[PDB]
């Protein structure tokens, strides 16, 4: 374990520094925008996700120049099906870095944006031009108390700023939510609702994967924690699509460590009976988690998740470090034994000093998260 | 669409603060008592306490202070509510004319801002020169105490200490200098500011930065000619003055947390300190300067809220949990007792005796002050049941003539390997008692019961001990399938410190029958067993985020006929014929239909808006009320004749308003003896010792009542001059909005008292023909 | 021989044009 966490976070592979902007445009919510579209993005975003971009054809490239004026906000439809372009909510995103080259006499524009805020569609409109607008109202971020605020004594209002870990968690409990035997529930109900202890057992799960402290890396915040957290999480798209419908954080939380404790399998989405992996073998390879969006040499979006062990995967062709997103190892196609449905690739270091020697990329799109023994699929709160 | 009617049947009777001063006249000793929404005023004689006046406002008493500026001849109040309005009252009498007047009003509540962890806190200065306020976390609101400032106009002052526990004004300081404990990462700490009218900011405060206790929760400002503070924690009691430090850590409090205290003698040479456990302590300080301080433990009392000395050895014990107290002492003993529901955690309404007039049995109370309330109509007739031990659901069953209770009693680790009771408790005190079948250091548990009552008697009969981790969470009493016998159903959970989610439960039958309880079936389950119901003849119960439905079978067990895998988790649960509402704690509602023919469910309608739920009942078919977060009370409405599919699998929130109160439990019935205009009943109890009645009206019953309650607004004073329309609206930290479907009964009621002028007034669109509709209504509870 | 024919969606190496037309196939679904 000596690879370096930051090297995929600054995307290397697009080439020389890109010009940052830091100006952050956040418009209200249940305002009404009206906002143009990118046509060959099929990728479902999540606030607070990195999305790296290569586009070629000149309406992209006149739309991105025109936007690098103006508010450098697009949006991104959450494309329910693909083939008749259907899409009912979707997320904003900032471009947050641009460079343009010229090489091989075409416009080629490589742009990194960021997620900023969720969005409920109204209307879709095609212009003449074949770039389409979309008129769009902001989705509101549902920010809750803690739920003790209702009932909680004003004698013990006091005794509510807190300064074995596990202890510390007993003390926590029966001190925060003291004011619940007041109540027809306890405490340990409350307890399942509470933003501090919904993340704890988070990182609990998340240390599994990477051993980086959550003193730093993981933000305070349970709004922006949340989304980090679902941005990392390997789901199908509809699933996703009912988790970015979810408008407080705390439910957000609830779902999420229900599909982590759910799920331990992960399937091919194609034959949807071939196993691929378990939670078992999911690490973090790069600071955003074990998942993020990279982007290829044509401007297709990959939310690769890197894992230890993979099975029931034939390679194609021969090892490559052409355009690699992570420096140092060649990747090799990786095809499922059944379906021959692309899967990811297997990254093999180049150097022998390198640790892990090998891993494995799995693109989101091509898997299917799995319950054992015999069920069907649903996703609480 | 909705129309319903809401009516307080009691008054809330948990007290959330107490005050003493000179009120109505400077020779008079007052003594103010707040019960949520009410407010009243005592004149302290030597034989007990006169009553004089007792007002409603149109807030929730969030802070409630006495003061005196200079020049003015008696003191006055100043009170704040839960939606930020703060009013300067007087006491005003005019013969036997007694009114309350209000010389300032307004509202504080800022656009932008983030509500304090430790709750709004309201200081005054000792010279009565400015209010000071902590609403949002590093702003420090200050009010001047000005004549001409009638609209009440403060401004704010930047801190940089974010979390902070307390504040306090000190006394003796020639400036208007407040000190209060803070915590950073480095600890917690006590520090002073001057506050500066001048400069609308704070400048370097008398004394420096002392750390102190990492448990630190309470300050007490110290008179003349001490001066200086009080800092109290979990386990130390220091005082600081500047140059002077004094430091006592007594092993008499480490039980327990002190929370409450007032000043005996104005000198500041005794102070009265009250714990979470219920125990009375003295704090004495010795004397020009302060030789010692000395603890001693006077008592054990109510589990008090707050505390006041009244004189001569007297003292009023504000309680929340139980009944308030007055006390004598002789440095405890109990002179009077003033019944006190809340908090009303379950109820259950029985025809006892005439099996006409309605009565209700409520579980209020918590801890040592744990009891049963049995209320009916002659002014109320209350009849209380002490328990000593925390009661949670009920049940009454006809066929055996008694109550089933569910409680929890305390017990301590001991050095053995075992527990030990705190004190006698009904689980323990049981006539007779029993265990269930095993299977599977100064620290708490929980150890559940379950109670088997007599109906008049209200002796324990019976109290059966459940297993070891696991809590009693629902409980039901009917006959399933073909059996004639009265079984009592219970619902548990098995919980460990080490799961957060409980992946275990049992769901357990007994039979009451002889004087005899016995283990009838037992079926295991891998999850808590939240709520359960009768549903024609069968059982319908919540196991996590699935919905069950059993069988009674022919060999007496219970057999699983469907399954619904919800996608929220299943709280909450009610039924009416062949309709079942489910519902999760963040207001996540939807409805069920067992199809008799098919054998299974089927998804109705859903409406997913999260808010705190707190509670939820079913009306009739087509409408449902839930209590919700920031004391509000919501209705939705199904559409069964919508022409769209998408119309008619979504619920409208037809009905919104602002109760003011924490409704935990719904019945149904009415406790008075039954062309009536009020369709249906539905009581339900709240966490301030107040119950209520809830019913559904016509069209032109609610356009009438309306208008009527707008023009009565225009008409009656308002305590503090706050608009009626404002108080009973819906409101949330992010949203709020003006109450729909409902009427105030309240409002309504209050018509009959009001003067005959002002009566003709409110019917100039016939006084006499209004008197007999709102006297029809009265006529409900 | 040396693969000039690639997928342009995951970077498949190809001998001949017949293995690409079909390799793309597969990622439609
Ligand atoms: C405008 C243009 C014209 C021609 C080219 N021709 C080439 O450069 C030759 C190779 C090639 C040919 C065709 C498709 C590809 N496709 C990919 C290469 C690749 O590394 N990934 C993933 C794999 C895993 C990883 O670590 N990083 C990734 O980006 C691809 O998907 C490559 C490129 C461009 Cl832009
Ligand atoms: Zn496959
Ligand atoms: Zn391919």
């Amino acid at each position: 374990i000596n690879f370096d966490t930051s090297l995929p976070t600054s995307h290397t592979y697009l080439g020389a520094d890109m010009e940052e902007f830091h100006g952050r445009t956040l418009h209200d919510d249940d305002s009404c925008q009206v906002i143009p579209v990118l046509p060959q993005v099929m990728m479902i975003l999540i606030p607070g996700q990195t999305l790296p971009l290569q586009l070629f054809h000149p309406q992209e490239v006149s739309m991105v120049r025109n936007l690098i004026q103006k508010d450098r906000t697009f949006a991104v439809l959450a494309y329910s099906n693909v083939q008749e372009r259907e899409a009912q909510f979707g997320t904003t995103a900032e471009i947050y870095a641009y460079r343009e080259e010229q090489d091989f006499g075409i416009e080629i524009v490589k742009v990194k944006a960021i997620g900023r805020q969720r969005f409920k569609v109204l209307e879709l409109r095609t212009q003449s031009d074949g770039i389409q607008q979309a008129k769009v109202q902001i989705l509101p971020e549902c920010v809750l108390p803690s739920t003790m605020s209702a009932v909680q004594l004003e004698s013990l209002n006091k005794c509510q700023i807190f300064p074995c870990s596990y202890k510390w968690w007993q003390k926590y409990q029966k001190r925060k939510f003291h004011c619940a035997n007041l109540t027809s529930w306890p405490r340990w109900l409350y307890s399942l609702y509470d933003a501090e202890t919904l993340m704890d057992r988070i990182k609990k799960q998340l240390r599994e994967w990477d051993e980086n402290l959550k003193d730093d890396s993981l933000p305070s915040n349970p709004i922006d924690f949340s989304y980090r957290v679902a941005a990392c999480l390997p789901i199908d798209d509809v699933l996703r699509i009912q988790l970015l419908k979810i408008g407080s954080a705390i439910q957000r939380l609830r779902c999420e460590l229900d599909i982590m404790n759910k799920c331990t399998s992960l399937c091919c989405k194609q034959c949807q009976e071939t196993e691929i992996t378990t939670k078992n073998e999911i690490f973090s390879l790069s600071l955003c988690g074990p998942m993020a969006a990279y982007v290829n040499p044509h401007g297709y979006v990959h939310e690769t998740l890197t894992v230890y062990k993979a099975c029931n995967l034939n390679l194609i062709g021969r090892p490559s470090t052409e355009h690699s997103w992570f420096p140092g190892y060649a990747w090799t196609v990786a095809q499922c034994k059944i379906c021959a449905s692309h899967i990811g690739w297997k990254f093999t270091a180049t150097k022998k000093d390198m640790s892990p020697q090998k891993f494995w990329g799995l693109t989101r799109s091509a898997l299917l998260p799995t319950i054992p023994d015999t069920e069907d699929e649903i996703s609480p709160d | 669409m909705s129309y319903n009617y809401v009516v307080t049947a009691q008054k809330p009777t948990a007290v959330n603060g107490c005050v003493t001063g000179h009120f109505t006249s400077a020779e008079d000793l007052n003594l103010l008592i707040a019960k949520n929404t009410r407010l009243e005023i005592y004149v302290v004689t030597a034989e007990g306490l006169r009553p004089v006046k007792e007002v409603g406002m149109y807030g929730k008493i969030a802070v409630m202070e006495l003061f005196r500026p200079k020049g003015e001849s008696k003191d006055l109040l100043f009170i704040l509510t839960a939606k930020y309005n703060a009013c300067i009252l007087e006491y005003k009498q005019s013969g036997e004319s007694i009114d309350i007047i209000t010389r300032a009003h307004g509202n504080v509540q800022d656009r932008i801002g983030r509500p304090s962890e430790t709750g709004i806190i309201g200081i005054i200065d000792p010279e009565c020169r400015m209010i000071g306020l902590r609403l949002y976390d590093g702003l420090f609101k200050v009010i001047p105490l000005d004549r001409d400032n009638k609209e009440l106009k403060a401004f704010n002052i930047r801190l940089e200490e974010l979390h902070v526990i307390d504040v306090k004004f000190l006394y003796g300081c020639q400036a208007p200098t407040i000190c209060f404990v803070y915590q950073d990462p480095q600890g917690r700490h006590v520090k002073t500011y001057e506050v500066s009218l001048r400069e609308k900011e704070f400048n370097k405060g008398p004394w420096k930065q002392e750390n102190v206790e990492a448990e630190a929760s309470m300050v007490i400002a110290v008179p003349e000619p001490f001066g200086g503070a009080i800092i109290i924690g979990q386990e130390s009691i220091t005082y600081h003055n500047g140059d002077k430090y004094l430091a006592i850590a007594p092993p008499i409090i480490k039980q327990s947390t002190i929370v409450c205290h007032n000043r005996v003698d104005p000198n500041g040479s005794r102070y009265l300190l009250g714990d979470m456990e219920g125990r009375l302590f003295m704090l004495l300080l010795e004397k020009v300067t302060l030789k010692d301080l000395r603890v001693e433990l006077l008592g054990e009392t109510s589990i008090a809220e707050c505390l006041t000395y009244l004189d001569n050895g007297v003292v009023f014990v504000g309680s929340r949990l139980g009944d308030s107290q007055l006390v004598k002492l002789n440095v405890v003993v109990a002179m009077e007792t003033f019944t006190n529901l809340g908090p009303i955690v379950d109820m259950c309404v029985v025809d006892l005796e005439r099996q006409g007039q309605g009565q209700l049995v409520t579980c209020s109370g918590a801890f040592k002050e744990g009891s049963l309330r049995i209320i009916r109509n002659g002014k109320l007739h209350i009849r209380t049941v002490p328990l000593y031990e925390s009661p949670r659901k009920i049940c009454y069953q006809e066929v055996s003539q008694c109550f089933g209770v569910l409680s929890s009693r305390i017990e301590v680790q001991d050095t053995s390997g075992g527990t030990t009771a705190l004190r006698p408790s009904a689980s323990t005190q049981a006539l007779s008692s029993s265990v269930s079948s095993s299977k599977l250091f100064g620290e708490e548990v929980e150890v559940h019961n379950l109670l088997i009552i007599d109906q008049h008697t209200f002796e324990v009969l019976h109290a059966h001990q459940f297993l070891q981790n696991e809590y009693a969470l629902s409980l039901v009493s009917c006959k399933l399938g073909k059996d004639p016998n009265t079984y009592f159903i219970v619902g548990t959970a098995m919980v460990y410190p080490e799961e957060a989610e409980p992946k275990q439960g049992r769901i357990v039958v007994f039979q009451y029958s002889d004087g005899k309880l016995q283990t009838v079936a037992e079926k295991e389950v891998k999850g808590a067993v939240y709520s359960m119901v009768e549903f024609n003849g069968k059982l319908l119960a919540s196991i996590n985020s699935t919905v069950r439905l059993y069988e009674w079978t022919t060999e007496k067990e219970l057999r699983t006929e469907c399954n619904h895998y919800n996608n929220i988790m299943a709280l909450y649960l009610k039924t009416k014929g062949d309709f079942i509402l489910v519902g999760d704690l963040m207001r996540s509602v939807l409805l069920l239909a067992y199809k008799p023919m098919e054998g299974n469910f089927e998804e109705i309608a859903r409406d997913f808006n999260p808010n705190w739920m707190s509670a939820v009942e079913i009306l009739d078919d087509d409408n449902f009320l839930g209590a919700e977060n920031a004391f509000n009370l919501f209705v939705c409405q199904k559409d069964s004749a919508a022409t769209t599919d998408e119309e008619r699998q979504h619920l409208q929130e037809v009905g919104l308003f602002h109760l003011g109160e924490f409704v935990n439990v719904f019945c149904h019935g009415s406790l008075v003896m039954q062309s009536t205009p009020t369709q249906g009943s539905v009581l339900f109890g709240t966490v301030n010792g107040m119950i209520g009645l809830v019913t559904s009206l016509s069209e032109s019953w609610y356009n009438l009542l309306l208008d009527m309650q707008n023009r009565l607004n225009k008409v009656i004073k308002s305590v503090g001059k706050i608009e009626h329309s404002f108080w009973r609206s819906f409101h949330t930290e992010r949203k709020t909005e003006p109450a729909t479907g409902f009427i105030d009964g309240d409002l309504i009621e209050s018509f009959l008292d009001i003067s005959r002028p002002k009566m003709q007034e409110v019917v100039a669109n016939t006084a006499d023909d209004l008197i007999k509709v709102v006297e029809e209504l009265t006529r409900i509870h | 021989g040396e693969r000039p024919f690639h997928c342009n969606q995951c970077g498949a190496s190809f001998t001949q044009k017949g293995n690409l037309l079909r390799h793309i196939k597969l990622h439609s679904g």
